[PDB]
């Protein structure tokens, strides 16, 4: 099973340096993309800036900010430092893990229905 | 035991009447598998009230018409003493006019 | 000796006392569940009054205890019901006899 | 000590009542020996029906299950009539296993009427009891009252530990039922009488939880399948309404607990040969090509920073240059097509090797490129299209693909709803593909078709490559007092759902194990594959049309039979009118039908002309009499019911022989099992169940705590009794031990690890439990611990067995060594001695009634006449009964009208019945089950020995003696007697 590990995201005030590692332990085979999502108390988790294998970076409304993301396969490791600390920035944060790569996949449905989050961690700006 | 009459003479009165009835028509179904089940069980309840005297001179009235309606009448249906009749039904019919 | 349970609540209050008469539609059984009377199928209520013990002790009690509307299942021993006396053809001499009560209009 | 005999009876009537002049003393004598016990003798009482109704709602967990297992639901009840129909009402509300919860109207376990919590299979609470097993338990609770109006009854079902709960107006009930099986799906189940109005409470739109469920549980309404409605229907039935009336139904197929689990193909472990680097490559080619196709026609455009909202490509060029975690992607999801491919069965490779150079692709205009530009031509695939096993490679590789997800899924821990909820881990597709919906089946084959349509255009290698009878065959038949055999009979079938419908008629002798045709008992016609069936089969006609009638009709003056089809009259192949001919009237002929699972019909016995149809084409003009014209009353029918109970013996069994030596110096009375046919052509061998007739009964409380000692003899209350399993017969496969009087698993698959077993845990309002009571169907000892025990030993395999029917414990031993398996029961049960036995040897076991030293008999158990005589013995009353598992029963005349129906959204399901029916109930003292006394027509010897009795209660009332006649009336009563004279059948 891909179990993805997550920590970080310390509290301080705002612009203070957050970066949060998740690890992906899990069959090697299917690991080629990593997202990231956040939700805060109370509302949808929205996708973060999501980095694929080979280092393609997808970024979306928000990723307002600096949301430095590097990844690694060799031990299947992605650090995503939201240094950047704004009052709307507060969430949960989780990383996923999937097959499909490049947030596409001619596959269809199953592979899509390939999802595999992971435990997350906690942000707060003060 | 105390048991109510009248509504057990009432019952019975019309047990009686529709047994005739179905027995005056031909049916292939008889009651207790046979005309003898059909009316005798109900022949000995109806002689045994009639000599216990619970019938009131309405329901007497009405057993005269069930046994002939022709010959029984005060100024179509088949009398009972006129169709066919096994000899358990006879004998209980003799008591009654006994 | 006897046991009381209540099956579904009551008035409460109308207790019943000496010198008054109770009509009751009764279901009394065997220890195994052995049906023996019932005044449900009589179709008339059962009169009972107290003070002259012309019913056995446990049923008298029983019905003295507990209040109006009040439906009640009493457990009465041999002790309370005929004893080792029993009945012949019914009531077996060594027997607890089990009654669903319920008492109703009382006078 | 010998059985039930009319005899003796009229002997009783003879000492009673002589030359006109009766013997009181006599009569009282026996009065006060034989009524007061209400035992050896038949009993009869006033019942009213009960009728049960589920939600529609399965859920039951499973390794590899999609369940969740934590379920709640409220039922509210705001109308009850008290003492209706001079009975209490029923009514209790709780959960059912989709297995082994049979219901049928009227008769059933203890005295009749039994609704949920009456079988080990349900559950139930009533207002201040908790049913188990036939079993009531009073409960605790701050409000003890039965069920009321205005009443709310929440039940919450949690089956990762085995647990039920109840609660009611929002106060906790502390008592809950656990350590229950879980094979099987529980469903919500209320049980009802006449006068009750109530409405369920499923969450959601289909009712509204007044109270908020507990932590962690979830609403039953959200368990509905995608394509399954919410609709109320029986568990099981045989009869259904329609516009034409009484249409006969077969078995209902309900889905089970494995079938939720998704169960794939290993495809990635197998090798491909290397036509992965030459063909699949293009074939990838093709789905890069329709892929980026599929995004030109969308909004989509050539970006190369990806960017979903703005519409970005990140390859953004014509061929699909994806890095490798990309085209890595796309060729291993081409190789994974392949690999599942080889393991459903078909092939991989090539056969055309032209075919791809026949293949000459689309072109597009450039209005396709967008931005940098990603159009490739379609490669044109009309060559060659989906033939129909293509189409269904198409379906199993989507099956599999889908599995493989879903497996993937619920080791996870995604759990299936009706809704999609991936924050809860739960999907919509959660269930296997096969559970899927079409429109989900659809989204996940179209790829997959694309993919074949590919594989065909370059001209691929690839090619496709005994209870359970019963359970799938039900039987009606006209009742045996209509038997004709005589005349011209006519009568109708209606098939409206299509099956194998077997409708004929059938001789009086027909036993409901054979199957329709298979015997020469029947001369039926299955026009599913339209042939005739007499001890055979034989092609006869055309088959028929969902909604077809056949005329069924014989001439016992031509001694034929014949069957006509919508007025037309069927043909054999050498053109015959008639379907048989040389018929004898031999005992006489009688309608009969045979339905399968999902399947409808109406049978017409021809009554009334007017609704008989097609009379005029089929048998009139013909001079056939339609069959039971003249019949005012509905004619009676009976149904093959099945459930197993035990029967016993038949001395006539052409595979099994018991014998009866006794009497022997040195040895105690003993049966003996012996196979007639083993080792020898047609030696079946299966599972087989005994038991001993007579039970023995412990006593009703349980106020305990060389030369025999006389005194010991005498004051003893512990029971012995042995089993001798015989050389040849392996020691792994037997089975010695106790059965309660409601076992009814017909298992060819046996097992200790199918028993019943369920623990009643009685707590206080503080929570700490201070009753762990216990219940099974059957005390019975594990046979692996006897061959661990014990080449084959030519000593015989002793089994001891001792009970206490005081203190109420039970202890088993074998070949003089004390299992360590040691039981112990409630007061006032009654248990039969059984054995299971698997036939391996010709002689297999022998039953050994004896005693052992200060150990009283059996026979001192079961008889009160030899209670204290130590000398063991064998009554010929006491015999060996195995277990059938379909008999023949009687439909009721009349069935209860319950409606129920959707009041609203905030109303949730609004269920009524008020209609009164109270047949009459013949209850057997020893079996512990109830009979209608319209089923004993059939029953001659009980009915005689019923009338004999009624004999000797008028015998013994004789001459004013009343006393005696207050006695008989406490036991027969004057509704009863009113009822029986107002009765017609």
């Amino acid at each position: 099973q891909v179990q993805l590990q997550e920590s970080g995201g310390g509290l301080m005030q705002a612009g203070g340096s957050l970066r949060l590692s998740c690890t992906a332990s899990g069959s090697i085979f299917s690991i080629n993309s990593m997202g990231w999502y956040r939700q805060a108390p109370g509302k949808q988790r929205e996708l973060v800036a999501t980095i694929t294998s080979g280092n393609s970076i997808n970024y979306a409304d928000s990723v307002k900010g600096r949301f430095t993301i590097s990844r690694d396969n060799a031990k299947n490791t992605v650090y995503l430092q939201m240094n950047s600390l704004k009052p709307e920035d507060t969430a949960v944060y989780y990383c996923n893990a999937d097959r499909v790569p490049n947030g596409y996949n001619p596959w269809g449905t199953p592979n899509d229905e390939y999802d595999y989050w992971g435990q997350g961690t906690q942000v707060t700006v003060s | 035991p105390a048991i109510p009459l009248e509504a057990l003479r009432d019952k019975a009165l019309r047990m009686l009447g529709e047994a005739v009835r179905d027995g005056g028509q031909h049916a292939r179904d008889p009651v207790g598998g046979s005309v003898e089940f059909q009316f005798v069980p109900v022949l000995k309840l109806v002689s045994t009230l009639l000599v216990m005297g619970i019938f009131g001179d309405e329901d007497v009235k009405q057993i005269l018409k069930m046994i002939e309606p022709e010959v029984f009448t005060e100024e179509l249906e088949e009398g009972l003493l006129q169709m066919k009749l096994p000899e358990s039904v006879k004998l209980q019919m003799c008591n009654l006019l006994e | 000796g006897v046991e009381i349970e209540t099956i579904s609540p009551g008035d409460g209050r109308t207790f019943p006392k000496k010198g008054q008469t109770c009509v009751v539609h009764y279901t009394g059984m065997l220890q195994n569940g052995k049906k023996f009377d019932s005044s449900r199928d009589r179709n008339k209520p059962f009169k009972f009054r107290i003070g002259k013990q012309e019913v056995i002790k446990g049923f008298e009690e029983g019905a003295a205890q507990m209040s109006l509307g009040q439906r009640a299942k009493l457990t009465c021993t041999p002790d309370v019901a005929y004893g080792a006396t029993g009945h012949p053809g019914v009531i077996p001499p060594n027997a607890t006899l089990i009654f669903d009560v319920e008492l109703l209009n009382l006078e | 000590k010998h059985g039930r005999n009319h005899k003796v009876l009229d002997v009783l009537c003879s000492l009673c009542v002589c030359n006109g002049v009766a013997v009181r003393s006599n009569q009282d004598l026996i009065t006060e020996n034989l009524l007061p016990g209400r035992e050896l003798l038949l009993q009869t009482n006033l019942i009213n029906y009960v009728t049960s109704i589920r939600p529609n709602i399965f859920v039951g967990r499973a390794e590899g299950s999609t369940q969740y297992g934590k379920w709640y639901f409220e039922v509210m009840v705001d109308e009850v009539v008290p003492f209706l129909t001079a009975q209490a009402t029923h009514l209790r509300v709780g959960w059912a296993l989709t297995e082994g919860y049979s219901p049928y109207p009227g008769g059933g376990e203890g005295w009749g009427g039994n609704g949920v919590g009456d079988d080990l299979y349900s559950y139930g609470f009533d207002g201040l009891h908790l049913w188990t097993g036939h079993v009531a338990r009073p409960v605790t609770s701050p409000g003890q009252h039965l069920l009321a109006p205005e009443d709310v009854v929440s039940c919450c079902l949690d089956l990762s530990v085995p647990s039920i709960s109840f609660r009611i107006n929002g106060c906790p009930v502390q008592g809950v039922f656990e350590a229950f099986n879980l094979d099987g799906l529980f469903f919500p189940v209320v049980s009802f009488s006449a006068g009750v109005k109530v409405r369920f409470l499923l969450g959601g739109r289909h009712g509204e939880f007044k109270f908020l469920p507990p932590p962690g549980y979830a609403p039953c309404h959200e368990a509905v399948l995608p394509r399954e409605r919410l609709r109320l229907e029986p568990i099981k039935e045989y009869r259904r309404e329609g516009p034409r009336g009484p249409h006969l139904v077969g078995p209902s197929r309900c889905l089970s607990h494995t079938d939720f689990v998704p169960c794939p193909v290993d495809t990635v472990q197998i090798v491909l040969p290397p036509h992965l680097e030459r063909i699949r490559e293009k074939l990838a080619e093709n789905i890069h090509e329709l892929w980026a196709l599929t995004r030109i026609e969308q909004g989509w455009t050539y970006g190369p920073v990806r960017d979903d909202n703005k519409r970005l490509h990140p390859c953004l060029v014509n061929f699909h240059s994806l890095p490798e975690p990309e085209r890595n992607y796309n060729l291993q999801m081409s190789g994974e097509t392949l690999k599942t491919l080889l393991a459903l069965g078909c092939h991989v490779g090539m056969a055309d090797e032209k075919a791809e150079d026949n293949l000459k692709k689309t072109k597009l205009p450039k209005t396709y490129m967008m931005s940098n530009g990603y159009k490739p031509a379609p490669l044109d695939l009309s060559h060659v299209r989906l033939t129909p096993a293509q189409t269904t490679l198409v379906d199993r590789l989507a099956e599999n693909g889908h599995n493989v997800w879903a497996r993937d899924r619920v080791a996870q821990g995604w759990s299936y709803s009706a809704v999609q909820d991936i924050p809860a881990r739960r999907n919509p597709r959660l269930v296997p593909y096969r559970l899927l919906d079409e429109a989900t089946k659809r989204s996940n084959r179209d790829s997959l078709c694309q993919a074949v349509r590919t594989l065909l255009g370059y001209g691929y290698n690839i090619e496709p490559p005994n209870q359970s009878r019963w359970d799938r065959v039900r039987i009606f038949r006209a009742e045996k007092s209509y038997t004709v055999q005589s005349g011209r009979w006519y009568f109708e079938f209606e098939a409206v759902t299509t099956g194998e419908m077997r409708v004929g008629w059938a001789r009086p002798e027909l036993r409901p194990d054979v199957e329709l045709g298979a015997d020469e008992l029947a001369y039926v016609f299955n026009g599913h594959r339209g042939q005739r069936w007499h001890l055979g089969s034989e092609p006869f006609g055309r088959p028929w049309q969902s909604g077809d009638v056949v005329g069924c009709m014989i001439d016992l003056t031509e001694n034929t039979i014949i069957f006509t089809l919508n007025g037309e009259v069927l043909m054999s192949d050498s053109g015959s009118e008639t379907a048989f001919r040389e018929i004898e009237i031999g005992d006489g002929f009688l309608p009969v039908c045979s339905l399968g699972p999902g399947q409808v019909g109406h049978l017409n016995l021809g009554q009334d002309v007017s609704s008989l149809r097609f009379f005029a084409i089929c048998g009139l003009q013909e001079g056939f009499e339609p069959f039971a014209i003249n019949m005012q009353r509905p004619v009676t029918t009976w149904f093959s019911k099945s459930l197993p109970q035990f029967e016993p013996v038949p001395p006539e069994h052409p595979h099994y022989e018991v014998a009866r030596m006794d009497g022997t110096v040195d040895t105690p009375p003993c049966l003996r099992l012996a196979h007639r046919t083993w080792g020898s052509q047609n030696s079946l061998v299966e599972m087989l169940f005994l038991r001993l007739s007579l039970p023995v009964q412990f006593h009703q409380h349980f106020r305990c705590t060389n030369r025999d000692d006389p005194e010991i003899i005498l004051n003893t209350t512990t029971y012995y009794y042995s089993v001798r399993v015989f050389a040849g017969q392996e020691p792994s496969c037997v089975w010695v031990g106790w059965v309660t009087p409601d076992y009814h698993q017909h298992d060819m698959n046996f097992d200790l690890s199918k028993v019943r077993a369920v623990t009643v845990t009685m707590g206080d309002e503080q929570g700490n439990v201070h009753s762990s009571l216990k219940c099974s169907n059957c005390y019975m000892v594990w046979g692996g611990d006897f061959v661990s025990p014990g080449r084959i030993s030519h000593t015989d395999l002793v089994i001891g067995c001792l009970v206490d029917l005081a203190t109420g414990l039970m202890t088993f031993t074998a070949n003089g060594k004390e299992s360590n398996t040691f039981f112990q029961v409630e007061p006032n049960t009654k248990l039969f001695p059984a054995v299971f036995v698997l036939p391996t040897h010709q002689n297999v076991i022998q039953f050994e009634l004896g005693k052992q030293k200060n150990i009283m008999p059996l026979s001192a158990a079961m008889f009160l006449s030899e209670r204290k005589n130590p000398a063991p013995q064998c009554p010929p009353r006491l015999e060996v009964q195995m277990l059938m598992p379909v008999s023949w029963s009687r439909m009721p005349n009349h069935f209860l009208q319950v409606e129920t129906r959707r009041a609203g959204e905030r109303l949730g399901w609004a269920v009524q019945c008020q209609d009164p029916l109270t047949m009459m109930a013949l209850h057997i003292p020893e079996e512990n089950r109830c009979m209608d006394i319209l089923e004993l027509s059939e029953r001659l010897d009980l009915q005689r020995f019923h009338s004999h009795t009624l004999r000797l209660y008028r015998a013994v009332c004789a001459l004013g003696n009343n006393r005696v006649a207050h006695a008989l009336c406490s036991h027969v009563d004057q509704a009863q007697l009113l009822h029986a004279l107002e009765d017609a059948h």
